[PDB]
């Protein structure tokens, strides 16, 4: 929901008059970016640059891993007969 | 006490030092007074933006010196190093290494503040629920709030 | 009876079975939502994508699917003991209504 | 010079594997038939 | 708060397990007794 | 848990007045940041 | 176990008033670090 | 032992008072003057956050106490 998510990076000076360019109406086939400024002619400041998905941490998936292998092992019982009696035994003689 | 300067006449002599203080004093120092209107209308524009606590003047008959700077104490070492920066090409000199590096240091440390308050991520926007681990799933799609 | 006067033993009654109708009763029609009817819950009328997905239908229908191909159903068998045609009684009024 | 396109976040994406995991551990009733009973009894029993 | 719970399809099989294995009131005759004493006394326990 | 997660690095001087379009909203296509200040311009360190 | 965990790397002059960024906490949209300093700076050493 | 750190930095805003400034030396000094003061104040503030507010405390102990702590700011 929140947390800045890939939004494409750009400066002020070089997506002027070209941030109607994304209307959505598409009377074009292309952006553009600004060539010169005044006082002295400077083309784009990292127009390459771009927002980069967040990964998120190798430390979750990792931890993910023991999370479902914690549950996985004491999910099984033991067998000795497959379905009823298997590791089952030991809860079913104290009943009867 | 002295932490913010009494009179912003004080905080000019400051800047007139950095400058060239051979016993002489220039004559856009008067019009330094002026520049701090400009420079606190320029960024922390409009009220908002990098945040000083600066109160401006009628620009008429004063011309900063005449009311209240209202610069914070914290808003003093940011200030007069800008100031040195901005009135010394319209005396036609150029600012040192040293008093270009504090300027760039002091307007950062002077925004850190307002930038990590403003460094706090929206409550759920467009969508959000609650899941089943919560009771009641109640409202769900929450624009923001809800 | 609970209590003496009726209409208190009623209604005093209710209270503490309001457990079920507040709290539970509440949580117990958004499974019908996910099921029946739309996958979302408290969802608005937009002019924007909602989706589906429902893993879940499948499931409740294709278990709701076994109890109904396997009805249960009275029955009757004798008591401890009893006449084999016992069981024979009750289903004749029952199977006739 | 070309447009970089949001790929979907990672973040989003392996939220999403969650996501699905979720809803397919209870879907299960330890059922193994397709006819009543088969590790589905406790349902069944408390029906008759 | 996410939920999976792994746990709940794995109880219900084992529930159901239980409940398909019958434990419940038979007996069985005891050492030089009768073996037609076994229904006798569970005639009335049965009826109740 | 404790440590600090996956963010841009920037400074205060390049995301100058931009930093609003920073918190997860959806209702930007595009963020921006600072291609000048005060002395010389905004450096170009830290596009990304 | 008895060797620390691993940690990002950082300089005090360039973590200074922005410390609370990487208190360990995340609710942050983005890092902060200062661009220079006094006494003719330099640009924050390696962050990454 | 922070007395004779400072004058190092304030040395060369006061360097230009009939215009003379402070040389390669000075700006050394007073850059690790800057460095000194902050040093004892980093390690001091540097410790980590507490655990989430969607963290358990877990079963693997005998009594689990507090849960589901701070991680708001």
């Amino acid at each position: 929901a929140r947390t800045p998510k890939k939004k494409p990076f750009f400066w002020p000076e070089q997506i002027a008059g070209f941030e109607h360019m994304y209307d959505g109406n598409d009377d074009y086939p292309y952006y553009l970016l600004n060539r010169t400024d005044e006082n002295s002619g400077d083309l784009p400041t990292q127009p390459l640059a771009y927002y980069e998905n967040p990964e998120v941490p190798q430390a979750n998936a990792y931890m993910l891993e023991a999370a479902t292998s914690a549950v996985k092992e004491v999910a099984t019982l033991g067998v000795d007969t497959e379905a009823v009696n298997g590791g089952q035994v030991a809860f079913d003689t104290v009943n009867q | 006490t002295k932490g913010d300067l009494v009179r912003a006449a004080l905080r000019k002599l400051g800047v007139a030092s950095d400058a060239t203080l051979t016993d002489v004093e220039p004559q856009s120092m008067q019009d330094a007074v002026d520049d701090l209107e400009a420079m606190m209308a320029e960024w922390y524009q409009d009220g908002k933006g990098i945040i000083t606590g600066y109160v401006f003047s009628d620009d008429e008959n004063p011309p900063a010196e005449g009311d209240d700077h209202g610069l914070r104490s914290s808003a003093v070492s940011a200030v007069f190093h800008n100031l040195a920066c901005r009135i010394a090409p319209d005396y036609a000199l150029e600012a040192t290494a040293k008093i270009i590096a504090t300027a760039k240091y002091g307007k950062e440390l002077l925004y850190k503040q307002t930038a990590i308050s403003r460094a706090k991520r929206a409550p759920y926007p467009s969508r959000m629920p609650t899941g089943s681990g919560n009771s009641f799933p109640n409202l769900n799609e929450w624009h923001y709030f809800p | 009876e609970n209590r003496l006067e009726s209409i208190l033993s009623r209604f005093d009654a209710d209270w503490t079975a309001s457990d079920e109708a507040r709290r539970e009763a509440k949580n117990d029609l958004f499974f019908s939502r996910v099921s029946q009817w739309d996958d979302w819950l408290s969802q608005y009328t937009t002019l924007q994508y909602r989706g589906q997905f429902d893993v879940v239908r499948p499931v409740v229908r294709k278990l709701v699917s076994e109890m109904r191909q396997n009805p249960i159903d009275v029955l009757y068998r004798p008591k401890d003991g009893a006449r084999p045609d016992a069981a024979d009684v009750l289903m004749g009024m029952y199977r006739t209504d």
